[PDB]
């Protein structure tokens, strides 16, 4: 069978942007194995080993000036650019997520009513989803399956609330998220 | 409040290399290493930009170099296998004959590399599957996407079985119409 | 089945190319890697195969690396003693003394030879606007040779013989080399650039992909080229 | 517009 040793090598070059491209910085890293031996931090200025396995590496990479210099105008000829570029189809791409409403399948405890508030395909992952019981917002009994990330470009989530329904109660579910200028309801009747 | 990352990976002896740009968490792109070719995630990602694959053949030259000086540098030390949590969900919300999509979420593991099968009434499935690349995470380990578009029905249950160095023995997570 | 013929709309015209034809004709005029009895040394991706091979003639390069269409065909020569032959890039090749890069063009070397220095001769006959103009033969010291190895030496002779390719543009249109074998079973190559303002060699050459082989004593060649007007 | 890569630097041998 197969059971020859495995030997890996990554590298990453990750730009983090804040407030748009106001505050940029870029994070450079090599990784063995699971361990990251070595980085080039914007903020820091200059190559750091991570680990001892690295640090031949940071000190013979620090020792090359063009290597420097063109690492230290990254925030701008990498990270700005590709930012620029990409702008329009990633952090400003928006899709409606769908909303609907349902009890549980489960309900355990008797008298009560689980409901579930199910919110998916939508993008970004950023959303609020709340609550209400009669216009004033749940803060207990609200459980959720937190964001998941579908791989795909869009996300789902679902938003339980354990109630103790009363005939006439309008239990709403509330989400607001980028692709809307204003909050999407629905509605239960209890 | 946005990341764009540039990951790549060469792994031995497996000979896997890897080069893909990641946006927030979602795959933008990868690079076809044998076709040369840039592979969008999305379709239409492919009219708004591009990028000149040969770029990603001489980074994956380096990153090999690197690789074997490093292997030598840590006295050969071989990589852990670390096994992958795996979780089998639908897209969306299913309904009877609705047409709806499987997703088999393979994440927190290493190294990149696993056998990934769909399974229809424990029989293997092909028709309509498809999969991504093996995508970054803080941790350094990866995670992967495996997709069945499905018709719902009480009477077909499925199986993503997976697997990895990492698990004794493959891995099968059910999943089945549950009402 | 054989691949079918092409149809005008099929083929590249060198009227829609505005790049460098001199980065086409580079390939073929007296262009080529060649070595015989060799085994491969490493492997960059699963499917190709580094050999040791020097470039005796410039000294560019004394590493060749040849990407095949699959796995399976890496591993079948592998550890084989084989012959090699084809048209290496520089421009984008990419591997970890120089280095320089190919597809195909490998044959097992064991009793795939004359006895005695005999080269096999090969028929090449050429058709400008359908009409047979010229005709000609290649050589090869081996029995079971791959289209590309012939190929190169048919568009070699015609680069001088027949300015198939010069600096800037060819004299021709479209053109494609037909290969027929003793079976029935026919394949072509399309002979220009695809269209644009430049030309990708790599792109190009990994036609020789599959590492196509025919039997040189009864395979036969037709090169069909056409003039823009006539 | 083009997506445009970091490009990868070599350890010393």
């Amino acid at each position: 069978g197969d059971t020859r040793p495995r030997f890996l090598w990554q590298l990453k070059f990750e730009c983090h942007f804040f407030n748009g491209t106001e505050r940029v910085r870029l994070l450079e890293r090599c990784i063995y194995n699971q361990e990251e031996s070595v980085r080039f931090d914007s903020d820091v200025g200059e190559y750091r080993a991570v680990t001892e396995l690295g640090r031949p590496d940071a000190e013979y990479w620090n020792s090359q000036k063009d290597l420097l210099e063109q690492r230290r105008a990254a925030v701008d000829t990498y990270c700005r650019h590709n930012y620029g570029v990409g702008e329009s189809f990633t952090v400003q791409r928006r899709v409606e997520p769908k909303v609907t409403v349902y009890p549980s399948k489960t309900q355990p405890l008797q008298h009560h009513n689980l409901l579930v508030c199910s919110v998916s395909g939508f993008y970004p992952g950023s959303i609020e989803v709340r609550w209400f019981r009669n216009g004033q917002e749940e803060k207990a009994g609200v459980v959720s399956t937190g964001l998941i990330q579908n791989g795909d470009w869009t996300f789902q989530t679902l938003v339980m609330l354990e109630t103790v329904p009363r005939s006439g109660e309008v239990y709403t579910c509330q989400v607001e998220h980028p692709s809307v200028t204003s909050p999407l309801t629905v509605e239960w009747r209890a | 409040e946005h990341v764009i990352i540039q990951a790549e990976f060469y792994l031995n002896p497996d000979q896997s290399g890897e080069f893909m740009f990641d946006f927030d968490g979602d795959e933008i792109f990868h690079v076809d290493m044998a076709k040369k070719e840039t592979v969008w995630r999305l379709e239409e990602f492919g009219r708004f930009a591009s990028f000149e694959a040969q770029g990603a053949l001489a980074n994956i030259a380096v990153d090999k170099a690197n690789l074997e000086i490093m292997t030598k540098r840590s006295n050969y030390t071989p990589i852990t296998n670390v096994p992958p949590e795996v979780t089998v969900l639908t897209n969306s919300p299913v309904e009877l004959r609705e047409p709806n999509v499987l997703i088999c979420f393979i994440d927190k593991f290493t190294p990149p590399v696993v056998n990934v099968t769909w399974l229809r009434n424990g029989k293997p499935v092909t028709t309509g599957v498809s999969e991504t690349v093996f995508l970054p995470r803080e941790d350094h380990l990866f995670r992967k996407f495996h997709y069945l578009p499905f018709l719902p029905s009480t009477e077909d249950v499925y199986d993503c079985r997976v697997e990895h160095w990492g698990l004794d023995e493959p891995l099968l997570k059910h999943w089945e119409f549950d009402a | 089945e054989s691949q079918p013929d092409p149809m005008p709309d099929d083929l590249h015209k060198s009227s829609e190319f505005t790049g460098t034809m001199g980065n086409m004709k580079y390939l073929y005029d007296d262009h080529y890697v060649s070595a015989t009895k060799v085994k491969s040394v490493d492997s960059f991706f699963k499917w190709d195969l580094i050999y040791n091979i020097s470039d005796k003639k410039l000294k560019n390069y004394d590493k060749v690396k040849t990407e095949l269409l699959n796995e399976d065909l890496a591993k079948k020569y592998k550890d084989e003693v084989v012959d090699v032959y084809g048209s290496n890039y520089y421009v984008n090749c990419y591997f970890s003394g120089g280095k320089t890069c190919m597809y195909g063009g490998i044959t097992k070397h064991e009793g795939n030879h004359f006895d005695n220095g005999n080269l096999q001769n090969v028929l090449v006959r050429v058709y400008e606007n359908k009409r047979n103009t010229i005709s000609f033969e290649v050589q090869t010291d081996k029995k079971s040779v791959t289209a590309q190895e012939l190929d190169i030496k048919a568009r070699n002779f015609l680069i001088n013989k027949k300015n198939l390719y010069e600096f800037n543009s060819s004299p021709y249109e479209t053109g494609y080399i037909k290969f027929i074998e003793n079976n029935g079973n026919t394949f072509w190559y399309d002979m220009m650039p695809a269209p644009g303002d430049k030309f990708d060699q790599s792109k190009y050459l990994m036609m020789y992909n599959d590492n196509k082989t025919v039997d040189s004593k009864s395979v036969k060649i037709e090169v069909h080229l056409t003039t823009k007007n006539g | 517009p083009e997506v445009i890569p970091m490009f990868s630097a070599l350890s010393e041998g």
